């Protein structure tokens, strides 16, 4: 076979950044084989909206986008079409007509430390809801109050970013879950991606 | 924007930080309790100080928002909880001396030692030896000596300390909006803003008084029976018309009459139901004891335990090198972690206690979704009430036979039911007059109705009138009789036990109607009824979000506590007591006393 898609790069990256700054990786000009995806760890949630699970290999697309991030157990449901929640509206929004499969698996072994995995962050304060497929990384002190914050923290002035803490003893639903969202798009060009 | 949205964002930030900090503190405390060592103590102290500082800072911050502008019937309660001023409003010297008084009272209660009369060989602490002597020894003189010596040992020492304590706590309450410290304690039962479900702080006084007025006949008949039995046991000391002497009640303070089951047993021939030998023959261990307890909650429709719970929880005594505390406790550490710290052995009491603790954890799991501040029971009583209903249902002979510990051959007679009901009566009904009396005395002292020069006189007069207990050796104002009790010494509210005692039987009546039981309430098992489980889960999920009045309405169909379920529970014993008390005087006379 000429080419195989870098599925072992989007998965097994050993660091998925955070949901507020999600990795946007472009997959193109390769043969997409989902056999290795199935051969990876058992998936807590493997739901396909636009592309049928059976026809994943059959259908061909011009470009493939995979978004990798780490979210809590209960936040997995918010990553879906038509679902509203803190993560969905302020971190990452799947479009209304999203086509692809949401792939999630448990990462308590790697992403949890007894000291605490404060590195991962999420956003819980923002002025307006995010449009689909948008990235925001700039930290402006949230001005919920009537007075300008002047770029410092204090009364009615909170930093939008907040940290997940991941520990081995956490229960399922708060354990860190690794989610890589496969986005398939058709463009006015040769597909060059066939399974 | 509006302050309501500002308060909402503040609450979100506070919740998300407080969850992590509380988890750190809870994990430190769990580590200390499971494995006692200097490093663990240091970590727990650090975590506790950090959490206390964070709570103080957030409480100071939250005072910006006036509660008048908050409408959401949830943000208002969270902001009220934060604005309760855990930050000591008192002056620095006043706070330091209040902490000193609390520490001194705790130290005196814990290190109070009683020495033998004119014998310096041993000076006994209260808990290890003196309590056992009071519980099991049948010597009138020894019991009287133990009681009087403990009173003179602790109450005389703590009387000026208790006076300074009441003065300082009254000053703290006056600084706050509450009328007195009794009002501060009753504020937990208060409900404001929800018309048609509201409650008043003073309304608790009327409800408790009316409930005791309803209870009084049963307590009088049980008192007559116990008086007759204790007269048979001790011939000269007990009078027929007089009240019972204090030291013969069964414990140091008379709180519990469980020690009197041997002396007041209805039928000696009939053996009590106990499954220790059966469990040993079937070769059980603590893990499967807890599994059998879990199957009950699975049957009632509630969820089952977490794999993390099974992995982290220590249900078996480590023994040997490991050092740990063996007081049972159910821990909701936070963020989905639930554990039990229990040195469980193969005994029926341990099995029932395991049921009680897993009831605690089911409550904690149910209210997990709600915000951190509201992640508690609706009032102080519901949490142990939910534990106790499961404990009661677990011990039923129907449940025992369904599990298979009890043989199919056995059937229960009148005598077994009477014995079981009378044992649970001495456990449950007896403590209600004592709790009522202690809370009435303490509330009156806080309000100032009882003068300092008449503290103990009014205390013993009200005990003689209400609890029907007479002091063996007369005590002047130097003694401080209430100071001996643990809750009085360490400043714990005591009306929680009365409320729990009523609530558990209201819950049991409601869930037995849900399970469609026919017959006496005592032989009621809610195991396989999924209606009762759902009816309970309705309240369990609410937490503190809805008022406790609404939670109680949801479960039992009433907005107020009623003792009718308790009287329906003990009706068979009430009839048996009528029958046995035909030749015994009912009621007690105050005038008689052991002295003069
Ligand atoms: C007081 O404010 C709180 C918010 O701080 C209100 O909470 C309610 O919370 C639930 C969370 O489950 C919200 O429900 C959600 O609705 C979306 C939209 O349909 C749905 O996608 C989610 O799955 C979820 O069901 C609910 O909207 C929210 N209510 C309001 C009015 O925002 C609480 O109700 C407020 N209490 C009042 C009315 O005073
Ligand atoms: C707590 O004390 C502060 C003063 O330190 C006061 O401004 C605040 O209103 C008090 N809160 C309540 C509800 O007592
Ligand atoms: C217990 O919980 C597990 C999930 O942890 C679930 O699969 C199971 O059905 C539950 N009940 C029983 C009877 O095992
Ligand atoms: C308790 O904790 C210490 C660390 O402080 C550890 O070395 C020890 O193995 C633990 N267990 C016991 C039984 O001491
Ligand atoms: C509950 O259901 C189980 C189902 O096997 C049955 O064995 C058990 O006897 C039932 N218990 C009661 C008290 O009806
Ligand atoms: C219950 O009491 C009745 C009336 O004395 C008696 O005839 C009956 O046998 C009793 N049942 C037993 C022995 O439990
Ligand atoms: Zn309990």
């Amino acid at each position: 076979i000429t080419n195989l898609c870098p599925f072992h790069e989007v998965f097994n990256a050993t660091t998925f950044a955070s949901v507020y700054a999600w990795n946007r990786k472009r997959i193109s000009n390769c043969v997409a084989d989902y056999s290795v995806i199935y051969n990876f760890a058992p998936f807590f949630a493997f739901k396909c909206y636009g592309v049928s699970p059976t026809k994943l290999n059959d259908l061909c697309f011009t470009n493939v986008y995979a978004d990798s991030f780490v979210i809590r157990g209960n936040e997995v449901s918010q990553i879906a079409p038509g679902q509203t929640g803190n993560i969905a509206d302020y971190n990452y929004k799947l479009p209304d007509d999203f086509t692809g499969c949401v792939i999630a698996w448990n990462s308590n072994k790697l992403d949890s430390k007894p000291s605490g995995n404060y590195n991962y962050l999420y956003r819980l304060l923002r002025k307006s809801k995010l449009k689909p497929f948008e990235r925001d990384i700039s930290t402006e002190i949230y001005q919920a109050g009537n007075k300008p914050c002047n770029g410092v923290a204090g009364p009615n002035c909170y930093s939008p970013l907040q940290s997940y803490g991941f520990r081995p003893t956490y229960g399922v639903g708060h354990q860190p879950y690794r989610v890589v969202v496969l986005s398939f798009e058709l463009l006015h060009a040769p597909a060059t991606v066939c399974g | 924007s509006t302050i309501e949205e500002q308060a909402k964002t503040f609450l979100d930030k506070f919740n998300h930080e407080a969850e992590d900090l509380f988890y750190q503190s809870s994990l430190a405390s769990w580590n200390y309790n499971t494995n006692i060592t200097e490093e663990n103590v240091q970590n727990m102290n650090n975590a506790g100080d950090k959490w206390s500082a964070f709570l103080k800072e957030q409480s100071t911050l939250a005072q910006m928002y006036p509660l008048q502008e908050i409408q959401n019937l949830t943000v208002k309660l969270q902001l009220q909880a934060l604005q309760q001023n855990g930050s000591s409003v008192l002056s620095e010297d006043k706070s330091k001396r209040l902490n000193t008084i609390l520490n001194t009272m705790s130290t005196i209660y814990s290190t109070g030692k009683v020495c033998n009369p004119d014998n310096p060989q041993e000076c006994l602490l209260l808990e290890p030896g003196l309590n056992e002597i009071m519980a099991n020894s049948l010597d009138y003189n020894e019991r009287l000596w133990a009681w009087e010596s403990w009173r003179s040992e602790v109450g005389k020492q703590l009387r000026p300390l208790y006076e300074e304590y009441v003065v300082l706590k009254n000053e703290m309450a006056r600084a706050n909006h509450y009328e007195d410290y009794g009002d501060y304690w009753r504020g937990d039962y208060e409900v404001n803003g929800v018309d048609g479900y509201d409650y008043s702080r003073g309304q608790l006084i009327e409800d408790v008084e009316h409930t005791f007025e309803e209870i009084k006949p049963l307590y009088e008949h049980l008192h007559a029976y116990v008086r007759a039995k204790l007269m048979n046991a001790y011939p000269s000391y007990i009078s027929p018309i007089g009240c019972l002497p204090a030291h013969l009640l069964g414990d140091m303070w008379g709180r519990f009459w469980t020690n009197l089951y041997s002396l007041t047993v209805p039928f000696g021939q009939k053996p009590n139901i106990d499954v220790t030998d059966a469990m040993v023959d079937q070769a059980w261990d603590a893990q499967r004891i807890f599994k059998e307890a879990e199957k009950f909650f699975v049957s009632v429709g509630l969820p089952n335990m977490t794999q993390g719970f099974w992995e982290n929880s220590m249900l078996t005594d480590p023994g040997n090198v490991q050092k740990a505390v063996c007081h049972p406790t159910a821990w909701d550490l936070g963020k989905g972690d639930f554990r039990i710290l229990m040195c469980t052995k193969v005994t029926m009491d341990d099995f029932l206690t395991a049921h009680h603790e897993m009831g605690h954890i089911q409550y904690d799991m149910a209210y997990a979704a709600q915000p951190f501040l509201l992640r508690n029971g609706a009032n102080e009583g519901f949490h142990e009430a939910v534990g106790e209903i499961m404990s009661l249902s677990a011990a039923t002979p129907k449940h025992l036979k369904s599990i298979g510990l009890l043989s199919p051959d056995f059937q229960e007679d009148n005598e077994t039911e009477i014995n079981f009901l009378l044992k649970q009566a001495l456990t449950i009904v007896g403590t209600l007059p004592f709790t009522y009396m202690l809370e009435k005395w303490r509330w009156m002292v806080f309000k100032g109705e009882i003068p300092k020069d008449q503290w103990m006189k009014k205390w013993w007069e009200m005990k003689r009138e209400i609890v029907g207990v007479v002091e063996p050796v007369p005590h002047d104002e130097t003694y401080c009789d209430p100071a001996s009790l643990f809750h009085v010494s360490n400043d714990y509210s005591f009306i929680r036990y009365y409320t729990r005692t009523l609530y558990q039987f209201q819950f049991q009546e409601a869930l037995c109607q849900a399970a469609k039981h026919e017959g006496p309430l005592h032989k009621c098992d809610i195991s396989n009824s999924t209606e009762a489980g759902q009816k309970l889960f309705n309240m369990l999920r609410l937490g503190k979000s809805e008022p406790w009045t609404l939670a109680l309405e949801n479960v039992v169909g009433a907005k107020n506590m009623n003792v009718r379920p308790l009287l329906n529970y003990f009706e068979p014993l009430f009839t048996w007591l009528k029958d046995q008390n035909k030749n015994s005087f009912v009621g007690w006379s105050t005038d008689w006393s052991p002295y003069a």
